[PDB]
């Protein structure tokens, strides 16, 4: 019995750690993407108002 | 050998020949249909998304600026409003400058297409876009972005659209 | 021509597992042509999804 | 007029469909190796092309290599059968 329980604990633990590593990587990927979108939108919006004003 | 189109206006046969050599296997041997043209349908980004909303195949974007340079993109997905970047690595930017150049994916990032209520843009990597267009399809901008490693697609970084077309393979 | 894809765990490093099979099937007994086959680091989802995807 | 373009479309789209099929084989080998072996993903996929009249000898060699991992076989396995026109 107990060796199968140790395997079940090891599998569940490894899935929890693997899922945490994937979720951390996704949150970091979205952090860089939404930085690119927001920075680009913000600079390009104000740059156009300055261009029409001058 | 040259492809079949249901009409045309920004492209001459020497532009058709050089584009049709580069389009992916997905769209080789399909007739080209004009989904949107500023000269047929009036000029706005809301009309461009409205005409594109029914589509489910790749598109070719063609732009002529006020300096008469021809450029645009081939895109794997129709131009739609999206919260996040979308598309795949068969997307490319192109220009006739006056010689034909095509800027395929660098492999660096997947920032291919992004559409907003007030703009449409392609590429990313910091504040850069390979191609950005305003809500009016009046002002646009092009600069080198690391998605494509492109040149300036127009004669200038900042440009005015003279006219614009979206073609679909269908 | 019929191929077989197979897969087996790395005994410490994946190259040792391939060296054992290439020896057993291609070098010594001439039973098959064989090679490595390249699969990228695809994203494992979660156990509840993988048992559906099969 | 229809023949030449129809042939070109068939040659292009056979290549597209075959390329797509071998990607599904890579997915099935991945998914079933993640299910059958340990979750720290460290398997080697291998492609074999058997000689004719040699099948039993090769099955027995593969079984002798991998019996300690325990149709069914003690390793992940798929055939690819490239004889499309029967």
């Amino acid at each position: 019995s107990d060796a199968d329980v140790q395997k079940q604990i090891k599998h569940m633990m490894a899935f929890i750690e693997q899922e945490a590593n994937e979720k951390a990587e996704e949150i970091d990927a979205k952090a860089e993407e939404e930085f690119n979108i927001e920075k680009g939108r913000l600079v390009q919006t104000q740059r156009l108002k300055i261009m029409e004003y001058y | 050998l040259p492809i079949l189109q249901s009409h045309s206006a920004l492209l001459e046969n020497m532009h058709i020949e050089q584009l049709a050599r580069r389009l992916p296997a997905r769209v080789q041997g399909y007739p080209w249909r004009l989904a949107y043209s500023t000269l047929e349908h009036g000029t706005s980004l809301k009309t461009l998304y409205r005409k594109s909303a029914s589509l489910d195949s790749p598109v070719l974007l063609v732009i002529k600026d006020m300096d008469n340079q021809i450029f645009g993109a081939y895109a794997t997905h129709p131009f739609r409003f999206s919260d996040h970047y979308y598309g795949t690595g068969e997307t490319f930017l192109y220009t006739f400058s006056p010689n034909f150049k095509v800027f395929k994916w660098s492999g660096e990032n997947s920032y291919f297409i992004n559409g907003d209520i007030s703009s449409l843009e392609l590429g990313g990597g910091g504040g850069r876009f390979g191609l950005w267009l305003d809500a009016d399809l009046y002002h646009g901008r092009s600069n080198s972005c690391s998605t494509f490693n492109n040149d300036i697609l127009s004669k200038k970084e900042d440009f005015i659209v003279q006219d614009l077309e979206v073609w679909t393979f269908e | 021509t019929e191929f077989w894809l197979i897969s087996a765990p790395g005994e410490k490093t994946c190259q040792q597992t391939w060296e054992k099979l290439h020896a057993a099937t291609t070098k010594n007994n001439n039973l098959a042509v064989s090679s490595k086959f390249n699969i990228p680091d695809l994203k494992v989802g979660t156990l509840d999804v993988l048992v559906g995807l099969s | 007029k229809q023949f030449g373009p129809l042939v070109r479309w068939l040659k292009v789209n056979f290549s597209e469909a075959f390329i797509a099929w071998i990607h599904i084989k890579a997915l099935r080998v991945f998914v079933e190796s993640v299910l059958r072996y340990g979750l720290p993903v460290n398997f080697q996929a291998m492609l074999l092309q058997p000689n004719k009249k040699s099948v039993k000898k090769l099955r027995e060699v593969l079984h002798e290599l991998y019996k300690h991992l325990d149709e069914y076989y003690p390793y992940v396995y798929y055939k690819i059968d490239c004889n499309l026109l029967e």
